[PDB]
């Protein structure tokens, strides 16, 4: 249980800086966890951060009109591909943009909406 | 005091048709969409009907009328598209009606493939912000499909709802917390109430709530927002002659309200008063329970004329007027009295204290 | 209710008072001390039961509808197992 926690949380802490109250509160959760109650409260605080991040992903489509600007915002957001909660907000435009670049066909233009290590994804394999 | 305001009923359309669902528009509060089922007697008439009535005018007839090939069981104004009216069908097929278009026939219609819905769709709702929002639909086979209002040919996302590894959850009703777009609570025909997550590592069913010994008819989360955060609470109403108040924290019922003598078909929290909700019974009784005033008896009660079974209840967005839909298909609106509807400023802390008493 | 805490502390005081006497004493002194302490505790508990029948009357004093009265019955159901308590409530039972 500890190893899974560290595997998730070290990844989150290291990579979220890549993409201040957000970092203070994840550090606060790490302070609290350092067992079932602590784990549940940690999940509550992290998933609340994820919902706030999902609102930012909603603002993504809110702002831009053309593909290129949404692609720029996707490039700005790499930390969240690993997390399988943002994958819903990411999947919603993933079809919209992968089908767009498929119609346009560019390797960079395809990678940026499926993230690093696209070789695992089913749609990227084709 | 509850006072009769307006009966809504069409000779051609609503006769011999129960009201399957009601809903009030958000931006035009005077409007009220109401779906209906197939008329048994007349096969030639369309199975599904949906009438958008208007309270502003005195005209008895509906403001708009729509119909579709299969009986409508859910209906909802697209919360961020005023020109649209979404509805489910018994055939398991979302139908979208555009009021601007002159077609009573649906302009768009979802498939009936395996990926899309196939079983009846009793719950449809738009969730999200105006910048981005999705039409979530849940069938009675546990399938929940995300749909974009612009294009309905392909499902945005398709997933099944399950508990205890493989056991289908026959969702009969569904609600969302105010301001939450990931968590929701779905009542089941099995009598269990499931808290489920739309996106997440544990996407799907998250928690099981037991206590209802009959099929769940109507679930609704808390709507009123004030100083104190009561978002976690929600009220269920089930065929076991009970309404039950729950919190998402507690796995067991917070309380049980059973002053009835029949099934309870639909319950809804008031949208302005924190401790007020309303439940509609099978004996034709609409019962407003204000839990601050008294908890063991309804605060107010009014019976429709003729004692029809009352399938649905929907408060207005103002909370002053409440529409109830009966088996006859008459949409009777009631005016809720001043002393009941508008809350005292201390009603929030008062309901907090009553919760502390429980 | 002040009567609840008063009854609780009265019962505790009665038990302490009986507890003071050396129970294992068996001679005449022990016998008479035991009899006196038990008599004192019996009268005190009889008084606790009257302090409880006061709440039994406040049942009707407060409850207006059948459901509230029945719920007061169910909450205090164990208390009705007592012999003196059961006979006090006869009109509400019918």
């Amino acid at each position: 249980q500890m190893r899974k926690f560290r595997r998730q949380h070290e990844q989150l802490r290291a990579v979220i800086v890549r993409v201040a109250n957000a970092i203070e509160e994840v550090n606060l959760a790490y302070e609290n966890v350092k067992w079932e109650a602590a784990m549940k409260r940690y999940d509550e605080r992290i998933d609340r951060v994820e919902t706030r991040i999902t609102a930012r992903l909603r603002d993504q489509l809110g702002t831009a009109k053309n593909a290129n600007e949404m692609f720029r915002i996707f490039s700005r957001f790499n930390a969240l591909f690993v997390r399988p909660h943002i994958r819903g907000a990411i999947r919603e435009y993933q079809t919209q943009l992968i089908q767009r670049v498929k119609d346009d066909i560019y390797m960079k233009r395809v990678e940026d909406v499926l993230g690093k290590g696209w070789e695992n994804h089913v749609e990227g394999q084709k | 005091k509850l006072s009769l305001n307006r009966q809504f009923f069409d000779e051609r359309w609503s006769k011999h048709r129960v009201v399957s669902c009601l809903d009030w528009s958000s931006q035009y509060p005077e409007l009220l969409v109401a779906s209906y089922n197939n008329n048994e007697d007349a096969p030639h008439e369309p199975d599904g009907v949906a009438l958008v009535w208007n309270m502003k005018y005195k005209k008895t007839t509906p403001e708009y009328v729509f119909h579709c090939q299969s009986a409508v069981m859910s209906a909802t104004f697209a919360k961020f598209h005023p020109n649209l009216v979404v509805g489910g069908t018994y055939s398991g097929q979302i139908v979208l009606w555009d009021n601007r278009s002159n077609k009573r026939t649906p302009v768009q219609r979802t498939p009936l493939s395996a990926a899309a819905h196939t079983h009846p769709v009793y719950c449809v709702n738009v969730v999200g912000t105006q910048n981005a929002h999705n039409l979530i639909s849940i069938s009675t086979d546990g399938k929940i499909c995300s749909w974009s209002l612009d294009m309905l040919s392909h499902p945005q996302d398709s997933m099944e709802l399950v508990h205890k590894q493989s056991k289908a959850v026959a969702v009969t009703s569904m609600s969302f917390p105010v301001g939450d777009v990931n968590n929701f609570v779905v009542g089941s025909e099995e009598g269990s109430v499931y808290t489920a997550c739309r996106h997440g590592s544990k996407a799907g069913i998250s928690e099981m709530f037991e206590g209802h010994q009959g099929p769940i008819t109507g679930i609704h989360c808390h709507a009123a927002v004030g100083a104190v955060d009561f978002s976690h609470l929600f009220v269920t109403s089930s065929f076991d002659w009970t309404v039950k108040l729950w919190t998402t924290k507690n796995n067991k019922p917070l309380y049980s309200f059973e002053d009835n003598a029949d099934y309870v078909y639909d319950v809804m929290w008031s949208p302005t008063h924190p401790a007020l909700f309303a439940c509609v019974d099978g004996m034709g009784r609409l019962d407003l329970w204000n839990l601050n005033n008294d908890t063991e008896v309804p605060t107010a009660s009014i019976s429709v004329e003729g004692n029809p079974a009352l399938n649905r209840v929907r408060w207005t967005h103002s909370g002053r007027e409440i529409a109830v839909g009966d088996s006859e298909g008459q949409i009777v609106i009631y005016d809720v009295g001043e002393q009941i509807a508008v809350p005292r400023n201390d009603e929030w802390a008062r309901f907090g204290r009553t919760l502390a008493e429980i | 209710d002040a009567a609840d805490a008063n009854a609780i502390e009265e019962v505790n005081l009665a038990y302490e008072n009986v507890k003071e006497v050396d129970g294992l004493d068996v001679s005449k002194e022990g016998t008479e001390a035991w009899e006196a302490a038990m008599k004192r505790y019996d009268e005190r508990i009889d008084r606790v039961e009257t302090r409880i029948t006061a709440r039994l009357r406040d049942q009707l004093g407060t409850a207006k509808n059948a459901n509230e009265m029945f719920r007061i019955f169910s909450r205090f159901n164990a208390l009705f197992v007592r012999p003196h308590i059961r006979g006090a409530i006869r009109e509400y039972q019918t």
